[PDB]
């Protein structure tokens, strides 16, 4: 039920709590591992754009510790393209969440990021809100037939889910079992070259408060 | 390519209610807020308002609450104002304000849209002014011509037709008790008066009384 | 007047269709591979990778909150990949076979630019041929317009590969993982 | 609100020289400040956003400057395109508000005005009015006081005046000074000047009429 | 609890957001896929006692690109069979989306 027609004021800011989707995933590497993030760009600024939209560019970059994972928001900059800073939860409210690119380490030729990799994730949904705003493209005419009285504001139909989780059992972990190397998927078999390894874990079946 | 065309003049009644509008096209109209502004003449700008095309979400200043009603129509592309009971002191130019869309400020602007109020208009009369016998003869003879009393803009007065004319101060027209009053004075060396005898003629885009007075 | 709504359910990283090799022994039909006319079409429909990131965009910033000084959109990012692995294969032409994919296509014969083809062997009747240039009981004069191809109304994603052949394999992700199939 | 204190009210300058207009307002806005330039006759123009960004098609010679609750443009080598009348605006605020405006003008060097006084029109004297007026032609600078008088005892009231703007040609005003008088008031006095006083000379323009002369 | 009598009104038309039917798919061929849709048609001949009822029929095609997917609705059109245009969300809501027929 989402009633006609709007009750509230100025300001409805709410308070509430989500939980994110489930990730487990190991790496291994004697270069660190790349991963990417959808990052603002330059426009063309000859044209007359009807529409001033922020332009998205794809930025390979190398990831750090203390770097956040994806949390079902979509793998994006939250630092500069939500300017409320109030549409996410607090943690991920000021920082990038970076998503490895596997289909790009796989395709270099020297294949000395990837030994062994693996990877498990799951998600539904279960809430529904929307948020609030003026919506940047209203929806045009022909899709809808307007009506009088309280039917007098179109409603803004930005709508986002939120992550939900899911149940987690032990039969489905990915640690504690040991991974032999019979054959790595590059050229370097194995050899780790300037003496050095990279290992990576992203765990959050284990995250407790 | 963007553009905010506005009609520039405008002549009303005092008390009534005048319906002003600027148009647009370039962008897509419903994806911006709109402003309106308010140049009190001898003072700077004042910032009115505020609305949307999309839902139609107002937003007014204080001072001027109850005294316009912002409302547009997305059909046409063009958003209204339409100031109430209107006085003399809201006299003054008005546009209506285009951002980026960022927002920070004013990028495209219109035309402009200056308003007045009176009641009747009026045709003016034009009068010859002659020096005087003292002030004896150095170069320059100053001469004059004055015009008075009219409603509304424009008018022109030219020398000779505009024969000789090339030097002359024509001076701009003062508002007082809804009539205007402009006057011009040539410079001139002091021969050839009283040889050519220069004339003051007046054309009014009007009721349109043409008349030469001689000076 | 009843309807539903659908949802769907939880989306593993098990219950994938991608980011796997199909290597083909035998297609369904009788088709064992081969595609005439140096085209294929690929369709693929996913809908558990579809998030749709939200954008925010600021009016006029100041530490109290408003909700008119914002104004957000709404967008969804989508990518992809393609890998093959081709083999060469030839057709010996002779006189039994020309006559057998004449009657599956004309225009696959032709594209080997190797001669033309007179369309009856003759025909019965008259077809009562006229000479004197229109002007007694009109006909259907009907020009004719080959254009080139039958899909040039339709849409779709066109992507090359004129320029992205090679002849190593082992140089490439398919190449290590399809010769550790075969053995060779 | 939050009103702003733009200040000079003009400035006469010529090509080349460093120039700064003030603007302060009442509360710490963050350098969200917008900076305008208006020719006569012609519609605002885009100059800089936020205090230090410009926005594009214009030169170098702007540069934006300070923080807190002031801030003022700078210009380098002023040119001819630059001429004109300005705003600074904030941007923060139910409701936003704007700059006092200054009028930036021509530097000349001063010279005294022409100044010449008339008798009044006979076709007014007819329908029964009498206007005596002085005008104020050729001077530097702008701002100036004119007297007026009869029988020698200066009047206040009915008094009229007209400005006009600065020539492009040589820098110059021409002002239109005029008094509004009826027909029996104008027959019975026969002292009438206009005194206007100025910089170049300590004694004020002498320029006087009687009725009885002419 | 859906109680009696009805609450009256002219319009009690709301804003809903729902999900769709979770699907992964891939065809491949030497010649393009064809799907189909349900889709209005020609009636008959002149019949007494008929209700108005507009009658349903396959049509095969081209899967173009762009179009939607079957998502729990039924493959038919939405164009032309909806008047109200307010039964669908917006992404279905002017648009026919068809199914593949692996039977053909």
């Amino acid at each position: 039920s989402n009633r006609y027609p709007a009750q509230p004021g100025s300001d409805n800011r709410e308070c509430l709590s989500m939980d994110y989707k489930q990730t487990q995933l190991c790496l291994i590497g004697c270069k660190p591992p790349t991963g990417e993030h959808w990052g603002k760009g330059v426009a063309c600024n000859n044209n007359a754009a009807a529409t001033d939209c922020p332009p998205l560019e794809l930025f390979n970059s190398i990831i750090e510790d203390g770097d956040m994972v994806d949390t079902g928001f979509g793998c994006m900059d939250f630092g500069t393209l939500q300017a409320n800073k109030s549409d996410v939860p607090i943690d991920i409210c000021n920082s990038t969440c970076k998503y490895p690119d596997y289909l790009k380490m796989a395709s270099e030729p020297y294949g000395d990021s990837l030994f062994f990799f693996l990877r498990r994730e799951q998600m539904f949904v279960r809430h529904f809100f929307n948020r609030a705003g003026k919506l940047g493209e209203a929806v045009p005419d022909d899709l809808y037939i307007k009506g009088s009285g309280n039917t007098a504001v179109i409603q803004s139909s930005a709508f986002f889910p939120t992550p939900s989780g899911s149940i987690v059992t032990s039969e489905s972990q990915l640690f504690n079992k040991p991974y032999w190397l019979q054959r790595a998927q590059g050229h370097n078999n194995g050899i780790c070259w300037g003496n050095q390894l990279f290992v990576t874990v992203v765990d959050t079946t284990r995250s407790t408060n | 390519q963007v553009q905010l065309l506005q009609s520039g003049a405008e002549l009303v009644r005092p008390g009534s209610s005048v319906k002003i509008s600027c148009k647009a096209s370039g962008y897509v109209f419903t994806s911006y807020w709109m402003h309106w502004v308010k140049q009190r003449p001898g003072q700077g700008l004042e910032w009115i308002g505020q609305i949307y095309p999309g839902d139609g979400g107002t937003h007014y200043n204080g001072n001027f609450r109850d005294k316009a009603t912002l409302t547009a129509d997305k059909s046409s592309s063009t958003a209204y104002m339409h100031l109430s009971s209107l006085t003399s002191e809201d006299s003054a130019v008005y546009f209506c304000a285009r951002k980026i869309y960022d927002g920070y400020g004013f990028s495209y602007w219109g035309q402009g849209t200056l308003v007045t109020v009176s009641a009747k208009t009026t045709p003016p009369s034009v009068y010859p002014l002659a020096p005087g016998s003292a002030a004896q003869t150095n170069s320059m003879v100053t001469l004059g011509c004055l015009v008075k009393g009219y409603f509304p803009e424009p008018v022109t007065v030219t020398w000779n037709s505009g024969s000789l004319s090339s030097g002359v101060h024509t001076f701009p027209a003062v508002l007082q008790s809804d009539l205007y009053t402009l006057s011009s004075s040539v410079t001139v060396p002091s021969s050839p008066r009283p040889s050519e005898t220069v004339t003051c003629n007046v054309a009014h885009p009007a009721s349109s009384t043409k008349v030469d007075k001689k000076i | 007047a009843f309807f539903p709504t659908p949802s769907g359910s939880i989306v593993t990283s098990e219950s994938q269709l991608f980011n796997k090799p199909y290597w083909l022994q035998r297609a369904q039909g009788h088709n064992n591979g081969i595609c005439w006319g140096n085209q294929l079409f690929v369709t693929v429909v996913d809908t558990t990778r579809s998030t749709n990131m939200t954008l925010c965009t600021e009016v006029t910033k100041e530490g109290t909150y408003k909700n008119d000084n914002f104004k957000e959109y709404v967008r969804h990012v989508e990518e992809y990949d393609l890998q093959f692995v081709f083999q060469l294969c030839k057709i010996t032409l002779t006189a039994e076979i020309m006559t057998y994919i004449h009657t599956m296509d004309s225009n696959i014969l032709e594209d080997w630019q190797f001669g033309l083809t007179p369309p009856p062997s003759a025909s019965l009747q008259d077809t009562y041929r006229f000479v004197t240039s229109q002007a007694i009981t009109c006909q259907k004069t009907a020009p004719p317009k080959e254009k080139e191809d039958p899909l040039n109304k339709y849409t779709f994603w066109e992507v090359n590969l004129k320029e992205k052949f090679s002849a190593d394999l082992d140089q490439f992700p398919l190449g290590r993982k399809f010769l550790l199939q075969s053995g060779l | 609100d939050i009103q702003m204190t733009q200040s000079p009210a003009s400035l006469s300058v010529s090509v080349g020289e460093t120039v700064t207009i003030t603007c302060r307002a009442s509360e710490n806005i963050y350098s969200n400040l917008i900076w305008y330039q208006q020719k006569q006759g012609k519609s605002p123009q885009l100059l800089v956003y936020a205090a230090t960004n410009l926005a594009d098609g214009v030169p170098s010679r702007f540069s934006g400057s300070g923080s807190g609750t002031q801030y003022s443009l700078k210009i380098n080598s002023l040119q001819s395109e630059d001429f004109g009348s300005y705003y600074c605006q904030h941007f923060w605020g139910t409701p936003l508000t704007f700059g006092a405006g200054t009028k930036l003008e021509i530097k000349r060097a001063d010279a005294a005005p022409t100044v010449s006084i008339f008798p009044p029109s006979s076709e007014q004297l007819t329908s029964g009015g009498a206007s005596v007026v002085c005008f104020l032609n050729n001077f530097y600078p702008k701002d100036i006081n004119v007297k007026w008088k009869i029988d020698g005892s200066e009047r206040q009231n009915g008094v009229l005046n007209s400005w006009t703007d600065q020539d492009s040609k040589d820098s110059t005003y021409s002002m239109s000074s005029t008094l509004t008088l009826t027909k029996d008031e104008y027959e019975r006095h026969n002292s009438y000047t206009c005194e206007a006083t100025h910089k170049t000379s300590t004694s004020p323009i002498v320029k006087s009429f009687n009725r009885n002369e002419c």
